[PDB]
């Protein structure tokens, strides 16, 4: 008989014991409670209040701040008349060119 | 970051101290709670990383990745109590312990400020994953897979070790900050090339890169479902995360010493997607799909372009969420039929109406349908690569054509068609399987509205 | 390291006959060492079989050194660039091909070209840059 | 360094080579063993007497009295290996193949 | 041909075959004391010899 | 290294001149880390002897952490000593051999020419 | 503490406690020879420690509560089903022989351990040297497979060599016609069909090797059925020997310390009975072994180390 | 149930030398108790 | 052996080793090695089985040969300088001569063929003594003369030892042979850094030591002598295999499991010495040790193996050994990576 081994187990249909089984556990009452708490701290607690939390996070990358200073620059540099965007950022006066 | 690590560590006694059947509930609810605290870090300041201490720091690169890992932790837990329930209390308790030790290392890895501290935990993820694959893996070949997995990534990581310690003695500090500010031009000396190879090869192996990619079809095919996703959903991204971080000292040697990898990747994606056009095994089909999408990120990273980097991280997380999901799809059908072959179980839309949907927009997300962030990731890489070279589109564009043919092919063969006559053990799908699918789909499409939280520091 | 000093003294791509001569001596001595160990750890039959095994190991090693020595030097002459590590690479594969001929197997020769070709490039790689395989205590 | 000084030195080398290869006999192997210490006792003796190291003359006798602890244990091992296997032949010491 | 015939034979199987091939020889010692000491005698001789371990 | 430092009396675990250092605090994270090691050993001990891991030999558990935390404190003081000792004679050598420690010119990036490599 | 190296250093000897009543007297012979009854009388009058026939449930008898455990939890082989079906494909034949030999070996250690710690002689039914006769006969009738004979041999060679032999074996010589008449007198529902050829092959296996083997190692005192009933005669018979043969008379405190070291440790005694020789009759696969071990572990007493089970009422477990 | 190594798997890991060869075919595993006028 | 005789026998073995570490005179060093050999042999000859006699004879012949070969090297030093102290020797020939003699007593270079066999024949308990305590005294002397060591010779000894340590262990099934080949590979790891830093050698010593008793004494508790015999341990003692597996993982050197600490610091220290090909090669071939480490780990806890019917008997009884020092050895050899800056304590 080759080896004294157990036969292949039979797949258990959770609906066979309790038709209202919910695939979280064999025992019905905690099976029910696992659902209520997985859905709660998951579909609702993090997927809704978490979603609005990240959605309502304060200004990311200072995007609003970047816009507000932007027009102040253009309004300044359009009023005087000099070009609104210099080619080089670091001032060549402050730099020391070798040779 | 101690607001995340400490509760994760304290959750380890939590599971072991729990009762007989309450382990799944308490572990799930608190892990989900840990996920919520992780979302507190999504706000990245203007141009500075959210440096907390010398030990731990976070920026817009690890901010989405961290919450992906914490969010993942319930999903393996929600995907494990099916086959694990037929086991002793200790072994189930042990299984939960490993994944929590897994995420703890992952949380520490992404938040590490020092490349050595990055390095230690970066290899340390092998230890829990190896035992998970070997112990509870439901197959025979898994024993060969564990050796294949462990050595392959270590064979690249060990040369990495000598690279970092060399940097420490030569440049000075080794943390992520000083390296960036004190970065110096790397010469073209042949020693610098070998240091470039050492500093890079370890990360490419875990991506993987075409050729150095055979450990995915071994590991993923017969890994346990819970271990399959994490290895597919983040551990591949772990190799990705180091790619941005360590390519701050490898300039400008990146421009010349990248051509072999670009050619290996830009050709591998066509070849690996051509693998996917025909796979007898559903899980192997998904694993090779991960190779192609990851090969996109290798191209993305190696160009070292602003647009390329934001597309890289967007695709990196987006692929992880959908690749993990598709693995859950395989586990459900494999559970009913107790096999992995494609054609054995077919016409499953008629038998299971809702799973027909779940596998449907899973395929669409895998297809980079706009505006799903899979598209906003792939499309960015095309634009960056096209700027790098006009012929990149011929290959990388053809990927989206090949990616479509196989993606629907598994949808055609399994879900659509005629129901298998002899198969009669397929019961109605439990709400756990349906819920778990929603825990993946909803955050994906929800995050589509705000890609700025996934586009990384370069955004 | 006089035997190695012969190879180092002759500049690459010049005086090829002596460059091959140094390689043969390096190969033969290396083949003699492993042959003596093989005789020791695995005692063969009557001494004629012992010298027969010694003949094989030395001849293989001498052949590998000889062809590698020629190819590494004559190629630098033809291609007019001595610093290129590719010089040893082809010579490394060239020497690797001889092993397949001596072992009577294409697979072993192919593997030798794959590996010994790379190492020969790496050996020249250190000579150009200044790598120290055995660094003295410095710190 | 005088001619005789290395007449012992080679004698040690010959004794070492004799012990470093076994012909057929463990007793003959042991004979080269304390032969090596004999030259070792001898070689030390010339050094100490020549240099007038008035306090190092201790070392030779204790070099012998401690090499004996090797020898005494030496044959006593052989008597064990030559009563189970019967013969002092050293080719019978291959029973530990695996 | 490419994935699971060659790419599995270039790196993995070649290294595995080499390690196994060099393992079968270095661990198949004959257990005879004669050959062990004779192996030392070469090592002692040659160590104090042509590697020039004196300068 | 310190090996033969001029005045290193042998077999001296914590030399008396090391007390000038600030002693490690009782709640040091390093010190309490090996209190875990004592605790972590406690679960291991009765596990091999097949005993309730958490609730068995509470006296044994108390000994393991206490013994670990004790030897740890003295080991920690030795740890702080040599590192401070490593630093002490270090700086002393610097102003003892100034010729090997020149001060590089503090020239701002205004003059420094670092070549720029475009990435395309 | 128990006998350790410290105790021997500080005074604990064995030859001081040894005396005349220090004889291993194993009663052996054919099935249904009344040797068990005679052993009680010999031990009773001599003041010797009797040892009842160690069956399948002897290991559980010696430890725990002594109550029999389930066959799945102990043995996985029944002499009942043994007798019912000779050549069962499940291999109950050899599995029983290996388990029974293990119980015989365990009983032998208990005899020596008790003998050395108290100084009273021992009498045991059959012996670890009386267990090969059955398997050899069981091989001749085809009751087992050939490799069963081999596997039993190295188990004996690795284990039986270390322990000492007895001094005076007791044999109740009973012929085949008598035991064929005797078996039907009991009426148990598995011994009423014992094949006469089996009991026939038991006795000549005793003839050819059993007595000659231990004759050089111990005295052999044979008795017929009539000569065994009168236990008064044999009592004086065994008190008039020398037991010079065998290594037992030459036994100093040095060897005694090592022997008491091994018998007081009830793991090394039976350690080599589980020698990794995979045979179909005795090898248990991973799944079946794992399930049974869970069944054994969930049983009371065996959950933790002895004296550490709260399920029975062990108090002060927090400071033990 | 998951795959579990059988006796055939053990025999692959059960020889005196795991990588057998003609030079080791004759080799035999050591005895278990190490005992060989 | 009478316990009082055995205790005093162990006692002089420790005293012989201890004398080596505390003796300035070269002659006293040879005495300590002589006493250590003089009492190591009877411990191996405790079981009194032919394998033990084989192993003791091999061990004695190679150790006694190196002992008097060691004595010759001292005399040459006396011949060329007239000194007796251990500071820095004064003759290049004597440098190699004693380096060969010292190294053979550790079994790392081609002078290592005894190590796998001598531990195989002798018992497991005495094996713990051979591969842990008999490996401090020769290492102690080598650290003292590390100034005058010849790097070219010494590092060639290190490379061969690690290469042979991994390759030899791949082909072995007797777990005693596994340990010795692993020990040789570890010996090459520690032995490579003496010319650079003796302190890192010490740290590699304690970590390797604690690891060996952790593995050896766990093997004692399981009472197994082959991989197949170790396989059945899962059924009787499932816990033992659980820690035994984590010890094997650490033995490979996978972070954060301590045991990666020496390999890490060894790589770092040589890297400071501009030696960077050398650390890579040993680190790369360190994976060879991991293969049979996983292989042993695979068929002990990770995958259950076919047990035996008589194994049910073993469950009923309990272990009698008090497994002293086993628990704290596991923890100290598996979790002390965060406490690495204790390197300063050794200096
Ligand atoms: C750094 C961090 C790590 C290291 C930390 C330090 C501790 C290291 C050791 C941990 C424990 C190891 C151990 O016992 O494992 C179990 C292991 C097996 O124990 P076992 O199963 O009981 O078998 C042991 C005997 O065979 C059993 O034979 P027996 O049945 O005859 O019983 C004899 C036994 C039990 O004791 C007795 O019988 C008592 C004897 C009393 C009479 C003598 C009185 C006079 C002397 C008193 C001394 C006090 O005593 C001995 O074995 C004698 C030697 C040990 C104690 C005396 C030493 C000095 C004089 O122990 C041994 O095999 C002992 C090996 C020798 C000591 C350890 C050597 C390895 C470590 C070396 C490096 C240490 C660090 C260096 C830096
Ligand atoms: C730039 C300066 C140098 C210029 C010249 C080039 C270098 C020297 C020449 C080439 C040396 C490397 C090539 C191999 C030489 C040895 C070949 C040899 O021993 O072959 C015999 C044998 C292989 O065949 P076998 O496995 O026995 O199968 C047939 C059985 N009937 O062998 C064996 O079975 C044993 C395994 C092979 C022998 C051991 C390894 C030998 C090589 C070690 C490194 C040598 C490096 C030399 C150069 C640097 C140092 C000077
Ligand atoms: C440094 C010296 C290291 C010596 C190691 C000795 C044991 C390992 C080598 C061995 O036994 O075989 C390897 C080599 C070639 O052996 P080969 O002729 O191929 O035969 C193999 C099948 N019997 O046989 C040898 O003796 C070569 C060993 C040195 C290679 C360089
Ligand atoms: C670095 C990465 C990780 C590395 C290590 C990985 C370890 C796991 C994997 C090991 C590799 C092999 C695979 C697993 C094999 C397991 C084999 C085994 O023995 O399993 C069964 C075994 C039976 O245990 P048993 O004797 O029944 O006792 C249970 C508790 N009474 O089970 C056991 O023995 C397990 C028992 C668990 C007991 C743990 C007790 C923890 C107590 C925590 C207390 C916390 C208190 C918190 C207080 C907070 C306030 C201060
Ligand atoms: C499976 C094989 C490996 C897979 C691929 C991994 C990556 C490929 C390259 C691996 C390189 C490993 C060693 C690199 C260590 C760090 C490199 C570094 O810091 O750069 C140095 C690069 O220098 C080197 O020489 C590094 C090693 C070069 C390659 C030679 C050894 C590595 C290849 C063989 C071993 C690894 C392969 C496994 C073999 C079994 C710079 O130092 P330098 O040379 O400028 O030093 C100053 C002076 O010039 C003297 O050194
Ligand atoms: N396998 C095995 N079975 C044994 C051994 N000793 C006794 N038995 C079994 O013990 C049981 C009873 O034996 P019987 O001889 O019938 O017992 P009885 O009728 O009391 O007669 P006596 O033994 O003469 O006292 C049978 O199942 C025997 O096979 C032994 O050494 N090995």
């Amino acid at each position: 008989i080759r080896l004294q081994e157990d036969p292949d187990p039979e797949d258990e249909n959770l609906y066979e014991k309790n038709p209202d089984s919910h695939g979280y556990d064999k025992d019905p009452i905690v099976d029910l409670w696992n659902m209520r708490v997985v859905f709660f701290f998951g579909f609702s607690i993090v997927l809704v209040l978490g979603s609005t939390f990240v959605a309502y996070l304060p200004d990311y990358r200072m995007q609003e701040w970047a816009r507000r200073e932007a027009e102040r620059l253009v309004k300044y540099r359009e009023a005087n008349g000099l070009p609104l965007m210099e080619s080089n950022c670091f001032d060549p006066n402050k730099i020391q060119l070798p040779e | 970051m101690l607001k995340i690590i400490i509760p994760t560590t304290m959750l380890l006694p939590m599971t072991w101290m729990s009762k007989h059947n309450m382990i799944w509930i308490n572990a799930t609810v608190h892990s989900l709670l840990i996920s919520l605290i992780s979302l507190s870090l999504l706000n990245q300041l203007g141009e500075n990383s959210l440096n907390f201490s010398l030990t731990f720091f976070s920026d817009s690169l690890s901010a989405p990745l961290l919450v992906l890992t914490t969010w993942l932790l319930p999903l393996m837990l929600m995907a494990s109590q099916s086959h694990l329930s037929k086991e002793t209390t200790t072994r189930k308790k042990l299984y939960i312990t490993m994944l929590i030790l897994l995420q703890l290392f992952l949380i520490m890895t992404f938040t590490a400020t020092e490349l050595i501290l990055f390095y230690i935990l970066f290899e340390a993820t092998l230890v829990p994953t190896l035992i998970i694959i070997t112990r509870w893996g439901n197959q025979t070949e898994r024993l060969n897979a564990g050796l294949y997995f462990l050595f392959y990534t270590l064979a690249g990581s060990l040369p990495l070790l000598v690279a970092l310690v060399y940097i420490q003695n030569t440049t000075g500090s080794l943390n992520f900050l000083i390296i960036h500010y004190w970065s110096h031009p790397l010469s073209n000396s042949w020693s610098n090339i070998f240091m470039w190879l050492a500093c890079i090869m370890a990360f490419m192996v875990k991506m993987p890169l075409y050729g150095l990619h055979l450990w995915l079809p071994k590991a993923h095919v017969e890994a346990p479902i819970a271990g399959s996703m994490v290895l597919a959903a983040v551990l591949l991204k772990l190799g990705g995360y180091g790619m941005m971080r360590i390519t701050t000292i490898l300039n400008p040697l990146t421009n010349y010493m990248a051509y072999p990898f670009l050619m290996l990747s830009m050709w591998g994606m066509i070849m690996t997607s051509s693998i996917c056009l025909r796979q007898t095994d559903l899980k192997s089909l998904i694993a090779y799909s991960s190779v192609s999408h990851m090969a996109l990120v290798i191209v993305a990273i190696m160009i070292q372009t602003p647009w390329s980097f934001m597309g890289a991280t967007a695709l990196m997380i987006a692929h992880g969420l959908t690749s993990s999901m598709l693995f859950c799809l395989a586990n459900t059908n494999y559970e009913r039929v107790h096999s992995r072959t494609m054609i054995l179980a077919r016409g499953l839309q008629t038998l299971l109406p809702l799973m027909a949907t779940w596998w449907l927009m899973a395929s669409l997300t895998n297809l980079a349908l706009p505006p799903s962030i899979n598209l906003i990731g792939e499309l960015f890489i095309i634009t960056a690569s096209f700027s790098w070279s006009n012929i990149t589109i011929i290959l990388m564009g053809m990927n989206m054509m090949i990616t479509a043919l196989y993606s629907l092919y598994m949808l055609i063969t399994t879900q659509r068609g005629k129901y298998t006559h002899h198969i009669n053990n397929i019961k109605a799908s439990f709400t756990r399987e349906n819920a778990l699918m929603a825990l993946h789909i909803l955050p994906l499409l929800l995050l589509t509205l705000n890609p700025k939280m996934i586009l990384g520091p370069l955004y | 390291k006089t035997l190695l000093h012969k190879y180092s003294d002759i500049p690459e791509g010049t005086e090829c006959h002596r460059k091959a001569y140094a390689s043969t001596s390096i190969g033969g001595a290396t083949g003699l060492i492993v042959s003596a160990y093989s005789i020791a750890l695995k005692p063969p039959a009557s001494f004629l079989e012992g010298v027969a095994r010694t003949g094989r190991y030395t001849f293989t090693s001498a052949a590998i050194g000889a062809i590698f020595g020629l190819t590494s030097c004559i190629s630098a002459q033809v291609r007019e660039k001595p610093d290129d590590p590719l010089n040893y690479f082809i010579g490394g594969c060239a020497g690797g091909l001889t092993l397949g001929a001596r072992t009577r197997s294409y697979g072993i020769g192919a593997a030798a070209c794959a590996y010994m070709g790379l190492t020969a490039a790496l050996v020249k790689m250190g000579q150009l840059e200044g790598w120290q395989v055995f660094a003295e205590p410095k710190v | 360094m005088p001619l005789v000084y290395m007449n012992i030195i080679m004698a040690f080398a010959i004794a070492l080579a004799g012990l470093l290869m076994y012909r057929s006999h463990l007793m003959s192997s042991l004979l080269c063993l304390e032969g090596m210490m004999l030259s070792l006792f001898i070689m030390s003796t010339l050094i100490i007497l020549n240099t007038h190291f008035t306090l190092a003359n201790m070392m030779p006798i204790i070099l012998l009295v401690f090499a004996a602890c090797e020898a005494a244990l030496g044959l006593s091992l052989l008597v064990m290996v030559s009563n189970t296997y019967g013969t002092d032949y050293v080719q019978n010491l291959n029973l530990l193949q695996c | 041909l490419l994935d699971l015939i060659w790419l599995e034979t270039i790196l993995p199987k070649t290294t595995s075959f080499i390690q196994m091939k060099m393992s079968i020889m270095v661990s198949n010692q004959k257990g005879l004391i004669k050959l062990y000491f004779l192996s030392f005698l070469i090592t002692i001789m040659i160590s104090m010899t042509l590697f020039n371990y004196h300068e | 290294m310190m090996s033969g430092r001029p005045g290193r009396v042998p077999l001296q675990f914590l030399p008396n001149e090391a007390r000038s250092l600030p002693p490690p605090k009782l709640t040091d994270p390093r010190l309490v880390y090996m209190g875990f090691l004592g605790y972590c050993s406690g679960l291991i001990d009765n596990a091999i002897r097949r005993r309730p891991v958490v609730s068995a030999g509470l006296h044994r558990q108390l000994l393991y952490v206490t013994s670990f935390v004790f030897f740890g404190y003295y080991l920690l003081k030795r740890q702080d000593y040599m590192y401070a000792l490593r630093d002490h004679d270090m700086f002393a050598y610097v102003k003892s051999h100034p010729e090997d420690f020149p001060e590089k010119d503090k020239k701002t990036y205004g003059e420094i020419l670092e070549e720029f490599h475009p990435v395309r | 503490l128990q006998y350790g190296p410290l105790a021997f250093v500080l005074g604990e000897r064995t030859t001081r406690k040894l005396t005349e009543t220090s004889k291993v007297i194993t009663v052996d012979g054919n099935i249904c020879s009344g040797k068990g009854r005679l052993a009680r009388e010999i031990a009773e009058k001599l003041g010797l420690r009797h040892f009842p026939e160690a069956g399948i449930h002897y290991a559980d008898s010696t430890t725990g509560d002594g109550k029999p455990l389930d066959v799945q939890l102990s043995g996985n082989c029944s002499l009942e089903k043994f007798y019912d079906d000779p050549k069962s494909n499940d291999g109950n034949s050899y599995r029983l022989q290996s388990w029974l030999y293990a119980s015989r070996l365990l009983q032998y250690a208990d005899a020596l351990e008790h003998l050395l710690s108290t100084g009273q002689g021992v009498v045991l039914e059959r012996s670890i040297y009386s267990d090969f006769v059955f398997l050899e006969a069981m091989y001749r009738q085809g009751f087992i497979r050939k490799q069963c004979v081999e596997h039993y041999n190295e188990v004996k060679k690795v284990t039986a060599c270390e322990y000492l032999p007895p001094h005076v074996v007791v044999y109740v010589d009973v012929p085949v016609p008598e035991i064929q008449s005797r078996i039907q007198k009991k009426g148990n529902p598995h011994e009423m069909k014992i094949t006469a050829a089996y009991l026939q092959d038991i006795e000549n296996a005793y003839k050819k090797t059993f007595l000659p083997e231990m004759s050089e190692k111990c005295e052999v005192l044979q008795y017929s059925a009539r000569e065994a009933e009168d236990a008064e005669k044999v009592v004086e018979d065994i008190e008039y020997l020398k037991c010079d043969k065998g290594p037992w008379p030459d036994q100093d405190d040095r060897t005694f310390h090592r022997l008491r070291m091994l018998v007081q440790n009830k793991l090394e005694v039976l350690n080599y009975t589980t020698i990794p020789v995979y045979l179909p009759e005795i090898t248990i696969g991973a799944h079946q072994s794992d399930r049974v071990f869970q069944k054994f572990t969930e049983l009371p007493g065996r959950k933790y180390s002895p004296g550490y089970n709260e399920d029975v009422g062990d108090k002060w477990i927090w400071l033990k | 149930r998951q795959w579990q190594p059988d006796v055939e798997w053990a025999e692959q890991f059960g020889g005196a030398v795991m990588y057998p060869t003609k030079e080791t075919a004759h080799w035999k595993p050591p005895p278990w108790n190490d005992v060989d006028v | 052996m009478n316990p009082i005789i055995y205790t005093t026998l162990i006692m002089t073995v420790m005293s012989g080793t201890m004398l080596v570490m505390i003796s300035s005179h070269w002659l006293l060093i040879w005495i300590g090695f002589e006493m250590n050999l003089l009492a190591m042999i009877p411990v191996l000859m405790k079981n009194f089985n032919p394998r033990a006699t084989e192993a003791a004879t091999k061990y004695f012949l190679t150790q006694a040969t190196a002992s008097m070969m060691l004595m010759m090297a001292i005399i040459i030093n006396l011949l060329y300088s007239g000194q007796w102290t251990i500071t820095k020797m004064f003759n290049p020939v004597a440098m190699t001569m004693m380096t060969m003699a010292l190294a053979m007593k550790l079994g790392l270079s081609p002078f290592h063929f005894w190590v796998p066999e001598v531990t195989q024949g002798i018992s497991l308990q005495a094996g713990l003594l051979l591969l842990t305590w008999q490996k401090l005294a020769p290492l102690s002397v080598l650290c003292q003369i590390s100034q005058s060591i010849n790097p070219n010779l010494m590092l060639t000894m290190a490379m061969l030892s690690i290469l042979i340590g991994g390759w030899g262990g791949l082909n072995q099934t007797q777990l005693r042979k596994i340990m010795a080949y692993s020990s040789i590979a570890h010996m090459g790891w520690m032995t490579a850094v003496l010319p650079y830093n003796t302190t890192m050698t010490i740290l590699n010593l304690l970590i390797y030591i604690t690891m060996t008793l952790a593995m050896f004494m766990l093997l004692i508790h399981s009472s197994a002598t082959t991989t197949l015999s170790l396989s059945h341990t899962w059924n009787k003692m499932p816990v033992i295999t659980s820690l035994m597996m984590v010890t094997l993982l650490s033995m490979g050197g996978l972070p954060p499991l301590s045991g990666f600490m020496p390999k890490w610091m060894i790589i770092q220290e040589m890297t400071k010495n501009e030696s960077i090909i050398m650390p890579t090669l040993m680190a790369m071939t360190a994976l060879l040790n991991l293969y049979f480490y996983m292989r042993l780990a695979y068929s002990s806890s990770l995958t259950m193996f076919p047990s035996t019917n008589n194994m049910k008997m073993k469950w009923q009884f309990e272990h009698t050994k008090q497994m002293k020092l086993l628990p704290t050895m596991i923890v100290l050899s598996t979790l002390v990576l965060p406490m690495t800056p204790a390197l300063s304590s050794l200096n």
